[PDB]
């Protein structure tokens, strides 16, 4: 019989945000108390922590920098700053000098019409190499390089991901898993 | 002379988020708490069917503007429409809510969101189950009147207000002001 | 796309990034169950002749 | 099984059809690592490019680095994620919040000869 | 009271991916061409 | 990914053209309202 003198409402938490400690106890010494032993076997206090949390810096970002001179082949300017406002934000530019240096990558190599550069031994395999069916688009003739349709590998797709070190999360896909 | 009272009172509201396997789990919490193994197996095969794209990370939705008629000058401008439509409907406009209730705001009209296993006008009724700590937290006040840029940066002034921190909650986590650099009609629009 | 604890096959495309088949769930539980009785007697009688 | 897991009790009759699954469908747990740099070798100005990304890195970790997040209660290594950091929890450990190497020094003056140097403590 | 914590690790197939001649994919390859030419810090962050 | 010439839907980029040169809140009120504040750049879709 220890609820017979109600717990009283917990008291207000001892800090914001770094340590909390709230208590609580309307006990009476009357003929019942006494004559009951409740001194002994029921308890007097209750002591329970609150916001156990820490106390996170707000993200502070500084102001901008100079304006950096652009030279790409698209007319955009940089600005970089050291939260929810974006960390870089790129505005139209007024360049210079446009786009130059441009020619084909492939040497020796075919050009696949997506941008890709492979060698020209994988064209007319029968099997997308490119990615857009560009190498098997009108061969006339295929060599078999497989008797069989064999099935991928499973989650063979997560080995290829990047890994970004700083994130905790370690990329979308960088490397192409359906390639053979 | 013998009198006996008898009263007593279980709700449940169970959320299971499986399209149409989600109302099985809801309706089975009549007289069964605990969820069937072979209803929740059931349940986990039909979410694994159909994915639950919340729970992501967001981006500013107006960086997407990149290939329009007046692509940069409308950006801007969606930029400057995007933070006039943050400022408008802040809560901050609300009163506090009772109970630690967060408010929001529908239009015209805040809405006090009680948390569970409460009700009321204000979230003031049904505090016998609140299973926290307790207290009254801190709130952001309105940001004040913008600064003149007098030298590109910010004056919101972002200081504490009619809820303080009384019952022992933590205050208004974040900026107590904000700095930033004046646009100058973003270079003029763009040099 | 590779069969990744799902369909047969899948179908990507430039826009998106990337596709995982990495399932990882959590879960987490509070049950509480308590009572409270209470039984107070009381008797008396006097006679007097 | 991880519904079970309520009144698992050390269950072991779900574990097969968990490791069967696991087999099916695996995560990446322990891997190795490489710059990514090495990766663009094949692109029409390969050389250009790599010594350019190379820089970006070089930057982007004087610019991002763990050490800039603030510690975790305990043993927690910090991780930064966008514009928040979280901590990485270990075995026995839960919540939502959960010694390190601390910051690098700036880059010295450029002595005479090719020695720069560049220190970090383990505070 | 009674408190039980469990924890296992399976190490499940793998597979090491080789040294040289990797094949890139076409949305990294895609995104690879479009980086300037001059040294750009805020551009280059965008594929880290 | 989201620096790319992402393919924009029919009625997103028909709304972002019908907007007005001049600064107009009133029809990027509706815009707003209509498609949002924020788009999802990353992460997983496990259920609640
Ligand atoms: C008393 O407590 C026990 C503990 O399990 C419970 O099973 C029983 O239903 C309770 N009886 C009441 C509240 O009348």
């Amino acid at each position: 019989f220890c609820d017979h003198y109600a717990w009283t409402q917990w008291t207000s938490c001892s800090k914001t945000c770094n340590s909390g400690t709230q208590s609580r106890h309307q006990i009476v010494v009357d003929k019942y108390y006494q004559e009951n032993f409740c001194e002994q076997i029921c308890s007097k206090q209750e002591t329970r922590e609150c916001n156990w949390q820490r106390c996170p810096i707000n993200c502070l970002l500084g102001d901008f920098g100079p304006w950096s001179d652009c030279d790409p082949c698209i007319e955009k300017q940089s600005k970089v700053r050291s939260c929810t406002a974006p960390l870089v934000a790129f505005q139209p530019c007024i360049p210079s000098k446009l786009c130059k240096i441009e020619e084909a990558d492939c040497k020796n190599k075919f050009r696949c019409d997506s941008g890709r550069c492979i060698a020209r031994k994988l064209e007319c395999n029968g099997e997308n190499d490119c990615g857009d069916n560009s190498d098997e688009r009108d061969c006339g003739r295929t060599k078999a390089v497989c008797t069989r349709k064999y099935n991928p590998i499973p989650s063979v797709q997560l080995m290829g991901n990047g890994f970004h070190f700083l994130a905790g999360e370690p990329r979308g896909e960088v490397l192409d898993n359906s390639f053979t | 002379a013998a009198s006996g009272t008898q009263n007593n009172v279980l709700r449940g509201e169970p959320f299971i988020r499986g399209a149409g396997f989600i109302s099985g789990l809801s309706y089975l919490e009549l007289d069964n708490p605990a969820g069937n193994k072979r209803r929740y197996s059931a349940w986990a095969e039909s979410v694994t069917n159909l994915p639950q794209v919340i729970k992501q990370k967001l981006t500013p939705l107006y960086e997407l503007v990149k290939e329009v008629p007046c692509a940069s000058v409308k950006k801007l401008y969606l930029k400057w429409a995007l933070e006039e439509y943050l400022d408008e409907f802040d809560p901050c406009h609300c009163r506090p809510c009772q109970n630690g209730g967060l408010a929001t705001v529908e239009g015209t009209h805040c809405l006090c969101h009680c948390k569970p296993y409460t009700f009321g006008a204000a979230c003031e009724q049904g505090v016998l189950v609140g299973n926290q700590a307790g207290g009254v937290d801190g709130g952001w006040s309105c940001w004040s009147s913008w600064s003149p840029c007098v030298q590109g940066k910010k004056t919101r002034s972002r200081e504490c207000n009619n809820p303080p921190p009384s019952g022992g909650g933590r205050s208004c986590v974040g900026e107590t002001t904000e700095s930033t650099q004046c646009e100058d009609e973003e270079l003029e629009h763009l040099r | 796309v590779f069969s990744g604890d799902g369909k047969d096959f899948y179908r990507l495309s430039g826009n998106v990034l990337s596709y995982t088949f990495q399932v990882k769930i959590n879960n987490d539980f509070n049950y509480e169950f308590y009572n409270s009785t209470w039984s107070y007697v009381k008797h008396t009688s006097t006679e007097h002749t | 099984l991880a519904w079970e897991k309520g009144s698992s009790g050390l269950e072991e009759k779900t574990f097969s059809e968990w490791l069967e699954s696991v087999k099916e469908n695996p995560a990446v747990i322990d891997f190795e690592l490489a710059p990514i740099v090495d990766l663009v070798r094949n692109i029409p100005c390969a050389v250009t490019k790599r010594n350019n990304l190379r820089k970006a890195l070089q930057e982007y970790a004087a610019k991002f680095d763990p050490c800039q997040c603030a510690p975790c209660p305990n043993n927690g290594r910090p991780t930064l994620s966008g514009t928040e950091c979280l901590c990485v929890c270990q075995s026995g450990t839960y919540g939502e919040n959960c010694g390190q190497w601390g910051c690098w020094s700036s880059w010295s003056t450029c002595d005479a000869t090719y020695k720069r140097s560049r220190t970090r403590e383990c505070n | 009271s009674s408190f039980i914590r469990i924890h296992k690790v399976m190490k499940v197939l793998n597979f090491t991916t080789k040294a040289k001649d990797l094949h890139l994919s076409d949305v990294f390859l895609k995104a690879l061409n479009h980086l300037p030419l001059e040294y750009n810090s805020a551009l280059y962050s965008r594929i880290f | 990914n989201n620096p790319e010439f992402l393919q924009l839907a029919e009625p997103f980029w028909k709304e972002l053209s019908h907007l007005p040169s001049l600064y107009d809140y009133s029809a990027y009120r509706r815009l707003i309202d209509q498609y949002g504040t924020h788009y999802l750049q990353s992460g997983s879709l496990g259920g609640e």
